[PDB]
Parts: C-alpha cells; structure tokens; sequence
C-alpha cells in the first residue's frame, strides 16, 4: 500500500500534469498510458482485477491507438498554433481548474469509510451475474447505445 | 411494452432502410413512432417496471410529450437520406429511459443515447450548424464528466447507485448538485445555458423543434426525481431567467431569441423542482411542448437555416391561420390569460409558495414582464407590411399539426380542469 | 568504437563483421542479374551469411555496385553511401563499375571509385556467380585485414575510412 | 501522398524514379522519370566497327538479347546482301526462343517474387541455370555471347550439345505444366 | 482467483525485462563509429522527399480502429457470460445472445454500406 | 482516501485540460481523463460499499468509447478542410 | 492461481533472466533454422559454412549488429525513435513463461512457468496490443512517411484480426469456466484436445496467429517487396536487432500458445512428459507457418481486412454463441464433438470441387 500507493499517485498526478500541460500530444497521450497502466496496476491493488485488464485492453489498447492514428493522419500534434492567446483566459481557467478541486475535496474531506469488505478479488465470476443480471437490462440499453454512436458516426462522415 | 415498441421499430428498421424505399422508412418510423404513442396512451395509470426502467406518470407523460414532438419534426423533414430519421428514434428511447429510471448510470447512459443523435441531426453541413453540433458536442461531454462525479459522490453517500438514496451531508449535497450541472445543462438552467442560442441559431431549425421540446421534457421528468436543495434551485431559477430574457431583449433574430425565451421559460419550469408537484410540471411543459411545436414548425416552413425578425412580419397576410397560430403560442408562452401557460405558470408559482420561496418568485415574475416586450414585438409582427421573405407554405399535414397544437392549447387553457386531473396515478 | 584497442578484439569484431557480411542491393544493369544468380538454387550467396537481404540501406553493411553508374545516378548512389551506416563496404561489380568497359562515354562514371571508395574490383562481362563469390572471399580476407596488394601492402580493413566525407 | 519511389527502391527491378500522385490506398496517377540508366548505345555503336556493333547489341536487352543480336545481323544481311544458310539460321532460331524462355523464366520469377512470396523465384531459376549450361556448352558465356554474325553463326555446336537439348526439351514440358 | 504474489513475480518479470532492454540499447549506442553526416541524417531517397510532400493518410484505418474500440468493448462485454454462464442459465444466455446480435446489427449496416472508404 | 482525492485531483487536472487546451483531441484527453478519475472514485466507492461500482464503471467506459466514436467523426468532418481544430475560429454564432 | 504454488521472489527473477535469455538464443537458432528450412523448401541448400552447421553464424551477425553505428537520425525525433523498440521487445518478452511446460514442480521442484494469473487471455491480449503500440510509434518517430504508411498498414490489419482473436477465445471458457492456463490444459487432458469440440474458432485463431507476423497476410509489412513497412527502415546497431527480435518472439509466442491453449498443451495421454511435447509442438506448428511463409502469397491488407472482418470474426462469435447454448443448456457435449467434426469437414470437403 503506502509505500507503492503514493509512488503510484505520484505517477499518476504527473502524468495527468504533463497530458495537460504537455504540447506534444504524442507525448500526452504516451503520458495517458501510463496514467492508465498505473492506473489499472491500482485497480488490482483494490481487489478489482478485472476492470483493469480491461481499462488496458479498452482504452490503451483500442482507444488511445486511435487517438494516435488520427493525430498521425492529421498531424495535430502541436496545438500551439492559431493561438488567439486571450492570455488572460489562461489563469482565470488555470485558477478555476484548481477551485473544481477544492469543493470536491471538501466533499470528501472530514469523510471516513468502511473500506472492509470481502471482494475476493473483482474477478468477472462474480461480476457476471451482476452484469447479466440486475445490469442486463442497463447491458442492452448500454448496446443499443454502442450501435447508435456507430450510425451517428457514419452518417456524420458519410462522404456521397 | 412501449420499449417494446421502440427497440423492435428502432432495430428492424436499421436494415430495412437499406431494401425499403425512404418514402416507406418514413411511412414505417411514423407507424412506430405512433405504435408507441398509442401504447403510452393504453398504460395509464399502468406502471410496469423490471429494472431501473419505471413506468410512472412522470415517464408515461413525458414520453408521450416527446413521442408527439419526435413525430411532428419527422413529417417535416424531407431530405433524401434515411438515416436523418433513424436517429431520431434511437434519441426517443434514451429519452424515455432518462424519465423512466432512477438509477444515475442508467440515466447518464440515456442522456449519452438522447444527446448523440441530434448532434449528427445539427449538421446540415450549415457552417454555423457544424460550429453548433461541435459547441454542443463538447459542453454535452463536459456536463456528463459532472453527472458521473455526481453519481459517484452519490455512490459515496448509498450504497446503491439508484435514485432516493437516505443521503448524508455534505457529500450528498455535492453529489445533487454534480448531478444537477448535467441535467440543468440538458435543461438550458444558466449558468449552464450558453450552448443554447449558439445551437438554436445554427442547428436546422427542425432539429430545435425537436430538441426544445423532447429533450427538455425529459430533463426535467428526471430531474423531478432529484432531491434539489431550495437554495441552489434559486440561483439556478434567477441566474436563468435573468439571462434569458434580458439578452432576448437585444437579439434580432427568431431562434436565438427564441432560445433565450427557452432559458426563460425553463426557469419558470424550475418552480416545480420545488415540490416535485410532477402534475404542475407536466401540465406546464405540455403547453411549453405544444407552443414551441407549432411556432418552430413555422420557422421551419419559412427556413430551417435562419430566420429573422423582420422576415417573420407580415406572415398573416403571407398565411392568416399561421400567423394566429404563432400569436397564440407567443401569448401561451407569455403566460397570459385565458391560455394553458398561464395554468402552467401559476401552478409552478404555487408550487414554489407552498415551498415559501418568495424574493425568487417576486424576482421571476418581474423578469417575466420583462418578456412581454420582445414576446409582443414578434407576436404582433405577424400583421405587420410583409418584406421579401422565403415562404413555403407547407403542406396540409403541417397545417393541421398547427391548428390541433393551438387548439389543445388553448382548450386546456379554458379548461385545464380535464387533463390536469390525469397527471397523477390517471383516475 | 571503430573496432580496434585490443588485437583479441579487433580480430574478433572482423570475425563478425567478414563473416556477417550483408549485402545492400544496387541494381543498375545486366551484371544485376548475374548478381542475383550469385542467389539461385544453383549458387547461393547464402551460406556465408549473405541469406537474408535488407533492401534498405539503414540495414546492410555490404554495397554490390552492380551494372553501368549512369552520371545521373551519382548523387543517388552517392546518398546511398552516405545513407548507410558507417560499417560499410563498396564492391565494384563487373566491368562498367571498375573502369568505363565497352560503354566509354559521356554517359557513364569511368570508375565508380570516383564517387564512393571502392573496395574490392572484379572483372568479368557478366562475372560468374563464382567470381562474385571469390570476389567476396577477398572481401571476407580483407576486413579480417587478411589481404595484401601487388607491391607488398597491406590492405586497411574499411575503405570510406579513409575520406572527409564532408 | 506525392510520393518518390525513387530509383531501384524500393526493390522496383528495373531501375526507375516514380513520383506516384496518390491519396490512400488506391494509386491515382505515377509521373515517370527515367534515364537513370541512359549508356548510349545510339551514340557509341556509329564509333565501333559492324562486326564490333554485334558485342553492342545483347547488352541492352540482357534479358532477350538475341533477339536484339538477330534484328542487327538481318538490317546489316539485308543492306550488304548475305545469305544465312539453312542449319546458321535454324540455329539462330533456336538461340532466339532459348533466350525468350529464359526471359520469361526470369520474368515470373520477378514478378512472383515482386509481390507474395520469394520461394517461386529460386525453382524455374535453376533450370534458367541449366539453360545457361547449354549455352555455356555452345557459346562459351553465359550471356552477352558475341556468337552471330552477318553471314551466319561463329563456330559449330560441339558434338556433346544435342543430348543436353534432348535432355531438357523432355524434363522441361512436364515441369510447365506443374505450374500451371 | 490468485495471489497477489504472483502479480509482484509479474512487476518483477517486468522490472528485469526492462533493465535487461536498456542495457542492450546502452550496448548498441556504445559500439559505434560516431562519425555522423549531414547525408546519413537525411531522411531517405535521393535528395530530399521520399515521400516529403504529401497529404494526410487516408481514414480508412480510423474506421477500423473506432470500429475496433466499439467492438472490443463488445468483446468485453462477452467474457464475463463466457466465464459464469451454467449458473446464469437461458437467462444469461437470451441477456448476451440479444446483446451480441443488437451490435451485430450495427456491424451488418457498416457493412451493407461498406468501408472501402 | 488517498484514492479518492486522487480521483478528485484527476478530474481538476481533465478540467484544467479542457479550459486550456486550444485543440479538440486534447480537450478530449482531458475529458478521458475527467472521466477515468471519475471511474477511480466509483472503484473506491465500491471496494467500500459492494462492488458495484465495477460495472458501473465498466459502462461508463463503454459509453465514454461511444462518444468518442462519434466526437472523432465530427472533429474529423469539421477540420478536414479546415484549418488547425482551435475552437477560436468558431464564433459566427453570437448573441 | 486457486492450487499452484509459489516459489520465491529470487527463484522468479532467476527463471525470468533465464527466459530472456532463452527466448534471445531461441529466436537466434530460429532464424538460422528456418533459413535451412526456406532452403530446403527452395531447393537452394543452407550454410554448410561457417557454423559448421551453422550454428556459431549469429554470433558474427550480433558482432556485426554492434559496431554498426547505432544512428540517431537528425529531423526526426530524438527520444521516441530510440524508445519504441525497447516497448517492442519488454512487451513482447513476457507473457511466455504463462506457457506452463509441465505440472507444479516439474521444473526439478519449484515452477515450470513463471507466473499462473487468474487472467492470463487477457494478459496475452493486453500485451499483444502494446507490441503494435511500439510498432507504429516507430513509424511515426522516423519522420520518413514511407515507412509511415507501412506501420499504419500493419496496426490496421494486426489490429483486425486482433478484434478477431478475441471473439476466437470465447468458445473455450463457456465450457472450461476458468481462465487459468493449466486448468484448460487438464481439461484437455481428461476430456480430451478442445479443438476436436471447437474447431472452428481454432481457424479464425490460426488465421489470426497468421495474419498477426506469422506470414499471409504479408502486409505485416516488410520492407521487401511493397511500400516499405514500419518499424525499420532507420535503426541500424541494436535497435533493429531489437524490432526483428521482438517480432520473432511474437512468431514462437503464437507458435507455443497454439498447441497451449486449444490442441493438447504439453500434457500428452502417453507418457506424460513435461517439456519435450511441448517443444516438439512449437516447432511442429513453427514449421507449417514456415512452410506458409515460403508457400502463400500477399493479400493486400485491405482485403485482408474485409476477409477478417466481414468472414472471420462472425464466426467466431457465432460459434461462441453455439458453444454458449451448449454449455447454458449443459446437456450434451458429445454435440460439441459432433459439431466441431462437421465443421471441420465441410472446410474440407468444400475443398476438390
Ligand atoms: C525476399 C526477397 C528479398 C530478400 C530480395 O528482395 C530479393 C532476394 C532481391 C532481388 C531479387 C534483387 C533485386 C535487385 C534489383 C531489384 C535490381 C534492379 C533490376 N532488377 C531487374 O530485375 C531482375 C532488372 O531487369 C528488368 C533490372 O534491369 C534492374 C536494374
Ligand atoms: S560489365 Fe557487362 S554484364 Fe556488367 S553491366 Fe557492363 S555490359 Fe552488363
């Protein structure tokens, strides 16, 4: 735990730091990874196995690939062009960013919780019958959603 | 099983538009759209519930709100690709499902379902239309990150994800209010509103009929369901009307005017979060549904691309029953006797006083009469010298339309003793 | 580093390097196809490690100058030395690359030694798949620094080593 | 993608720069540009003498020479007047239709081994290599052979040359008629 | 399931795999001639352009890789019915057939309208 | 709790990201990485109260794709032509 | 991991030292050896030379590898250019000592494998994708579009018939209900050699396994023969060493997971033998890919993408929707060997036509 957990928050916050920051969206977005290797190395280290095999899988593995494969197509890389600065949109954001923090940690600051509870690891043998089961129903809506951003999105290219 | 219906109509008609002629896909989404509207129609008062998904008036009369404005912009739209119709069906049922559960994942999957399509729906390919689909895109996106922390400091709060939790302190207030930025959002609840002129000015104006109509009636059906704190119900309710109205003092043309009369008029709505009367709610946004149908079905028959004040003038000469159909929608939503929005209105106002709201209310109605200024000068405009103006003057399916929509509405505004009454369980 | 500073390691890394030779494809005339012949299943070019054949020249140390080096190749070929990496070796294959051969014009190099070192030379109108062997052999002797000339010299390991390049 | 498929690269046999205009995976349109193998026959033949010309003429087409050989000797037959005795030119033929099939084999070799696999170009090869034996047995070289001339051939088939050609006009049918 | 003893035996695999990779870069860059040119540094082809001016690459391989997330998560979707599935009965079973054939559906419109594209 | 605050550290820096990043793919990095700090408070949710905040993050991550899917598609119909994907070129629609 | 044991930390850094090292002398004679093979194929015969079998030639090639002025290309990128095949070979490395070799302790006492996840598909799955991860960030950094197009070309197709390898792996969990490798492995041996009641994803696996480097698609690509692929193309010392190796690596991955997972992984009714099985196996299905390589022609890559998409992967779930009815329902699974038979049978009789 706390001798890797804060290495692996450390890891984490930096990467979310330079995925921001960083202009290179190669780099950002090799940086995101990370994020989410580290990210799913956590998830095992809260008993919930699965999820993260899949967080690799998904978004690594396919999402993010595609990211890649777009700003390789469309070269993007560096946004730092066309600017229209606004420079003072620069802080008041930046200082906004920071405020988003604050009441949420407000709302978990002063918070304990009962983090005792026996997962058994959240392998999908159990997460089965939750997922076809009481989440069926929201599986077939969740399909259904899946099918329509497909049309949404051919049809939205649709080059004719 | 009007999920039924909708799932089945949705999925077949997938791939039958790739064997069946456009004429027929629309022929087949009108029978579906209406199957479904018939089924709502039979339910009443006949909860049937599985999951999350919970039939009750809030879902049975809301959907059937948005059954009827999926079907009034779909006899409009007579561009030569199918798929500008199939989506539109996928939207409903995520509608429906923002309504019918209480499950927060659920509702945020709906919400995702519902606000997909109309961005593909907001692309005519007009410039300010793609700079809309974009704006919405991204803010849409924006305000989903929020309802899901929301539903994770709600999950934090029960361990339950659905709806009616106990709830804690400060943890659930943050979570109601996380939830609230999203479905205020989807609601054009300012300080959440500043997508709203952008995309009713640039998405077809169709496409905001549909919008303004079924996707605000299902954000607030869900949102009745939401504990909303009196507190930052008032600075939602003020900050929107606000806004609403005194920039719609300054614009010059309809839709984006209109929008501003949107944010308005969901202000107004927000009284019955109050209570969660959920009788005063549906009957207000009946009339809303209603009024807004007809009056954007004129702008669609003038110009789904733009439409401005001046070219709206005169239209009484250009079509007489139009034209009073439109002033009687401007009346209804200026909230005047003897017309349904009045009845809308003042039962939101007597929601929010039994809740003891009251600088709010004062504040609210003020704003309102700030309104009628710009309500009258494009109401009345109606009779006014007609200018060069793109008039096409539909055909009798739309004319008809109008004329049901006016006269509903002003037939609950004499008479709102006989719907008002079925809001509730559905004696 | 270069491969010297100790007589164990610098005959060990010509050991590598003689018997490791890869050849990099120059394709320019009939002496090509004698060349690839150097490959058939009559005579491989296969078995003293010159199997395999990376066409890019980021990934072959051996350069078979093979056919006429017409002028308006030059600079080609002369990117494609300075395109390969520094561990590298140039044979002049036939007679069009040593010396101008039959073709003594304004259109052909008279010697590719002109633009790129040459290391080794072979004769021949085609030269024998055989000859190209032997010819590789004396290359294989070379980098060992195993070869000696006519006047009693004996020949450096890597030509292009002596040259700034530039 | 204005692309250089630049000379001999990548492995396009026949050296040759192609700047393909293309977008995507179909190919629009290719501007050629050539003479990065220009030797000049033209120009250096009008300096050698005719008989000379006949070591000129098989190096251009090193894959058909001799029809390259056989088209020179018949222009300069015909302007001076020779005649090719019967067994010269059924000879002539022969040397013509044995460098055509070694072309050919030479061709699918490359073309099967330019997209697909490379194992197709080694099997006709070898018997390429076998052709070449009889010419090594005939003409002493395995191209390029100065062997015709004007009035007829350089010097006679060596008694061991029939049976090779017997040998391989026998193996060779079935083995083209495996491949197709 | 399994003990987290083998996931750490894991980061360990991991941990030496990546020393033992950097060591063999450090060997690689260390052997070396180091004698850079201003030519050998050039990107490819004789001169200059060996593709240099060309247009954006075609989007035939961003349908692919959006199609591949949607359906990934598809797959992810499928497992864990592939995993409990007798305790889950005909219910399990119509739950991921319905499932599989509403985003088979999506697929055959992808398809019926093609991706040559 | 260290894993909560991360999540809400997160979630400030995705947001940090969409108010300041000029492009729309990395506006859209910074979403998935509001939305995936999100999903780490839900997995810390559900190690504390059962578990079932795993599939709930599992759709949300299926429904984070779909929209992905289709904002792809629109950026890409929006500046194929156009120029570099700065929203600041997009105000033609003005109160 | 309900019932394999654990060895300690050391004896795990000692066996993962000596799979890398392995897998590094593996791919080294597998290069030599399938040169013999082509060869032998090819009528041409093999190195005689050198070796004198041939077996001492790498390691001039290796002395060649270092010393060949390990590059760093200028206007192109400084760091991700030296990165990628480093992500290439640490990702591909792993994820073989899952492979188990033989029972708990057969390794003289301690573990045949190294690590036994409770998820190990998904483990192979997730480290599949970063393999085309290093790949075509290698044919970016390089800047030379050239190769760019070439990397694309192979993320799209291994991507495919990556999407295809998991609707293939479906099929066998319904029935086994475990994803720990050794259970499935047992499986197979008491109930006997799972292809024989799920064939038909095996197919779509093997095709896979073929399009995903073995040969057959060959829009891998290479830089050979077509627009020259990624992740070559610039390196020269240890770099390229490093891209060839890793893809070999992957080529005896899928090699040994083939016989691992669906056929009878080591685990043979007769004799019981830990490892030799095993091996013979890899090379067993090495030597038909082998022969493949010399044997099949390209397919373009975009046909090949409509042949994995449009007839691959649908059958690959259709029969995990088959296999799913079977094992809900449970009845039979002697329909399972029934079916399967069939199948196979149609693919060849469909054949002489
Ligand atoms: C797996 C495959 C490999 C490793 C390699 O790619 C194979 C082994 C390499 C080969 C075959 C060599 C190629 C050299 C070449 C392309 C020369 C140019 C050329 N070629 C011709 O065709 C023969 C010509 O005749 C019309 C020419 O005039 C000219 C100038
Ligand atoms: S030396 Fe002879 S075989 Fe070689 S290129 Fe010149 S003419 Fe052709």
């Amino acid at each position: 735990m706390s001798l890797l957990e804060g290495l692996a928050l450390f890891l984490l916050l930096l990467s979310g730091v330079l995925v921001v920051t960083l202009r290179n969206a190669i780099h950002a977005a090799l940086a995101l990874i990370l994020n989410f290797l580290v990210l799913a190395g956590v998830y095992v280290a809260l008993d919930a196995r699965f999820l993260g095999f899949i967080q690799v899988i998904v978004y690594a593995g396919a999402i993010v690939v595609l990211f890649l494969f777009v700003i390789m197509l469309l070269f993007a890389a560096q946004g730092e062009i066309g600017f229209d600065p606004l420079v003072r949109s620069r802080p008041l954001a930046a200082l906004l960013a920071l405020g988003v923090a604050g009441i949420l940690a407000a709302g978990l600051w002063g918070l304990d919780l009962a983090f005792t509870q026996d997962l058994k690891g959240g392998l999908p043998q159990a997460l089965g019958p939750l997922l076809y089961g009481d989440w069926l129903f929201v599986l077939l809506a969740v399909g259904f959603l899946l099918m329509a951003a497909t049309v949404v999105a051919v049809a939205l290219v649709e080059p004719g | 099983m009007t999920l039924a219906i909708l799932a089945v109509f949705s999925v077949a008609l997938t791939l039958l538009g790739f064997v069946l002629p456009p004429q027929g896909v629309k022929r087949a989404t009108l029978l579906g759209l209406a199957l479904a509207l018939a089924s709502l129609l039979l339910t009443w008062g006949k909860p049937f519930a599985f999951g999350p998904y919970a039939v009750d008036g809030v879902s049975q009369v809301f959907t059937l709100l948005a059954l009827l404005g999926a079907l009034w912009t779909v006899g409009l739209v007579r561009s030569g690709r199918f798929e500008f119709y199939l989506l539109v069906l996928y939207a409903a049922l995520g509608m429906h499902l923002l309504a019918s559960t209480r499950h927060l994942l659920l509702m945020l999957v709906a919400l995702e379902a519902l606000s997909l399509p109309l961005y593909a729906l907001a692309t005519w390919r007009r410039g300010q239309g793609l700079e809309a689909a974009l704006k919405y895109f991204l803010l849409g996106a924006l305000a989903a990150a929020f309802f899901l922390y929301g539903a994770a400091l709600f999950y934090g709060a029960t361990g339950s994800l659905v709806l009616g939790a106990p709830g804690e302190g400060p943890l659930y207030a943050l979570a109601l209010g996380l939830l609230l930025v999203g479905l205020g959002f989807k609601a054009a609840l300012a300080p959440f509103h500043f997508w709203t002129p952008d995309v009713y000015q640039g998405s077809p104006t169709p496409v905001v009929l549909f919008m303004a109509t079924s996707v605000k009636a299902a954000a607030f059906a869900a949102l009745l369901r939401v504990a909303a704190p009196p507190e930052a119900l008032a600075l939602l309710v003020a900050l929107s009307v606000v806004v609403g109205n005194l920039a719609a003092l300054a614009q010059k043309e309809a839709k984006r005017l209109l929008a501003y009369s949107s944010i308005a008029h969901a202000g107004y709505m927000a009284l019955a979060l109050y209570t969660g009367n959920a009788q005063a709610l549906g009957f207000y946004l009946l009339t809303y549904v209603l009024a807004t149908g007809l009056a954007f079905a004129v702008l669609s028959q003038i110009s789904p691309d733009r439409v401005p004040l001046e070219a709206l003038r005169g239209l009484y000469r250009k079509d007489p029953l139009l034209g009073l159909a439109f002033l009687v929608a401007m009346l209804s939503l200026l909230g005047l006797p003897p017309l349904a929005g009045f009845w809308g209105k003042y039962l939101a106002f007597a929601e929010a006083a039994r809740a003891g709201a009251w600088g709010v209310l004062v504040l609210a109605l003020v704003t309102s009469a700030v309104s009628a200024y710009y309500y009258l000068g494009l109401g009345l405009a109606v009779f006014a010298r007609p200018e060069e103006t793109p008039f096409r003057p539909g055909p009798p399916w739309a004319r008809a339309a109008v004329v049901a929509a006016g006269v509903l509405l002003l037939a609950l505004g004499l008479l709102p003793g006989l719907v008002l009454p079925a809001l509730a369980a559905g004696g | 580093r270069e491969g010297i500073l100790f007589t164990t390691l610098e005959k060990l890394v010509a050991w590598g390097r003689s018997n490791s030779l890869w050849p990099a494809t120059f394709g320019l005339a009939c002496c090509a196809i004698e060349m690839m012949a150097s490959t058939d299943a009559r005579n491989d070019l296969a078995r003293f490690g010159s199997e395999v054949f990376r066409a890019s020249p980021r990934q072959a140390d051996v350069m078979i100058v093979a056919g006429r080096l017409s002028k308006k190749m030059a600079p080609v070929m002369r990117r494609v030395w300075e395109q390969m990496p520094d561990p590298k070796w140039v044979i002049s294959m036939g007679a069009c690359a040593s010396s101008g051969g039959m073709f003594n014009n304004y259109a052909i190099v008279q010697n590719v030694d002109s633009v790129v070192p040459v290391d080794v030379y072979v004769p021949g109108c085609p030269p024998r798949p055989e000859a190209l062997i032997y010819a590789v052999m004396q290359l294989q002797k070379k980098v060992r620094g195993q070869a000696y000339n006519e006047r009693g010299e004996r020949l450096p390991p890597v030509a292009a080593w002596k040259r700034t390049r530039g | 993608m204005t692309l250089n498929v630049g000379p001999q690269h990548p492995s396009t046999h026949g050296v040759l720069r192609l700047m393909v205009t293309l977008s995507g995976e179909e190919v629009l349109e290719v501007v050629p540009h050539i003479g990065y193998l220009h030797t000049g026959f033209e120009k250096t033949m009008e300096h050698r003498t005719y008989l000379q010309n006949i070591t000129y003429t098989p190096r251009m087409d090193y894959l058909h020479s001799f029809a390259h050989d056989l088209a020179y000797a018949l222009a300069v037959e015909k302007l001076l007047g020779a005649v090719v005795p019967p067994r010269a030119e059924t000879i002539r033929v022969i040397l013509n239709e044995l460098s055509r099939l070694a072309s050919h084999l030479v061709f699918l070799g490359t073309g099967l081994l330019d997209l697909g696999a490379l194992t197709p170009f080694f099997y006709a090869f070898r018997e390429r290599e076998t052709i070449l034996d009889l010419f090594e047995w005939v003409t002493g070289q395995r191209f390029h052979h100065n062997y015709i001339r004007i009035g007829g051939v350089k010097e006679d088939l060596p008694e061991e040359f029939v049976p090779e050609l017997k040998k391989l006009l026998e193996v060779l049918p079935h083995r083209i008629d495996e491949y197709e | 399931m399994a003990p987290i003893q083998e996931y750490v035996g894991t980061l360990i695999y991991v941990g030496v795999a990546l020393f033992i990779g950097v060591a063999a870069l450090l060997v690689g860059a260390l052997l070396g001639p180091k004698k850079p040119g201003r030519a050998k540094l050039m990107p490819y082809e004789s001169g200059n352009d060996p593709a240099g001016e060309v247009k954006r690459f075609p989007v035939h391989f961003y349908v692919v890789a959006m199609l591949f997330i949607l359906f990934d998560v598809e797959v992810a979707f499928l497992w864990p019915y592939a995993v409990s599935a007798g305790g889950l009965g005909l219910y399990g079973f119509l739950g991921v057939l319905a499932f599989t054939l509403l985003l088979f559906v999506g697929f055959l419109y992808e398809w019926w309208k093609g991706v040559m594209r | 709790m260290s894993y909560l605050l991360t999540s809400a550290l997160l979630f400030a820096l995705g947001v940090y990201g969409v108010l300041t990043r000029r492009t729309a793919i990395l506006v859209f990095l910074s979403i998935e990485l509001m939305l995936n700090a999100a999903n780490l408070s839900l997995v810390g949710f559900a190690r504390a109260y059962g578990l079932d905040g795993q599939v709930a993050a599992l759709m949300v991550i299926a429904v984070a794709a779909a929209e992905v899917a289709v904002g792809l598609g629109l950026i890409v119909a929006i500046f194929r032509h156009r120029e570099s994907t700065a929203v600041d070129d997009l105000s033609e629609l003005r109160g | 991991t309900w019932s394999y044991p654990v060895d300690p930390y050391w004896m795990v850094a000692l066996k993962a030292l000596l799979v890398v090292v392995g897998l590094l002398t593996a791919f080294a004679f597998m290069t030599l050896i399938e040169r013999r093979l082509l060869a032998r194929f090819q009528v041409r015969m093999g190195p005689n030379r050198v070796g004198p079998f041939g077996l001492l030639q790498p390691l001039a090639d290796a002395i060649k590898s270092i010393f060949k002025e390990d590059i760093v290309v200028a206007q192109a990128d400084r760091f991700l250019f030296v990165l990628a095949p480093l992500i290439s070979v640490v990702f591909a490395l792993l994820a073989f000592g899952l492979i188990p070799f033989g029972p708990p302790g057969s390794f003289f006492g301690y573990q045949p494998w190294v690590i036994n996840l409770d998820l190990g598909i998904l483990y192979l799955f997730a480290v599949s994708e970063l393999a085309v991860y290093g790949i075509f960030l290698s044919g970016w950094a390089s800047g030379s579009k050239y190769s760019l197009l070439g990397s694309l070309r192979s993320s799209a197709s291994l991507i495919s018939y990556e999407l295809g390898l998991g609707l293939a792996l479906l099929a066998p969990v319904l029935l086994v209900g475990s994803l720990n490798l050794n259970d499935i492995v047992n499986w197979q041996k008491e109930h006997g050699w799972l292809f024989l009641y799920a064939f038909p994803a095996f197919l779509v696996y093997l095709i896979a396994s073929m399009a995903e480097a073995a040969r057959t698609p060959f829009d891998l690509p290479e830089a050979e023969q077509e627009l020259v692929g990624g992740y070559h193309t610039e390196y020269s010392s240890i770099k390229w060493a490093l891209f060839q190796m890793a893809e070999y690596i992957h080529f005896i991955t899928a090699s040994a997971l083939i016989p691992t997972l669906f056929l009878g992984g080591w685990t043979m009714p007769v004799l019981e033998v830990p490892y030799l099985w095993m091996f013979l196996k890899i090379a067993f299905f090495l030597f038909f890919f082998i022969w493949i390589r010399a044997t099949w022609f390209r397919l373009r890559y975009d046909q090949l993408l409509r042949f994995g998409w449009g007839f691959l992967f649908p059958l690959a779930l259709l029969w995990f929707l088959v296999t799913a009815l079977v094992v809900a329902l449970d009845l039979p699974r002697t329909y399972l060997l029934y079916l399967s038979a069939l199948s196979f049978l149609v693919l060849l009789g469909a054949v002489l036509y």
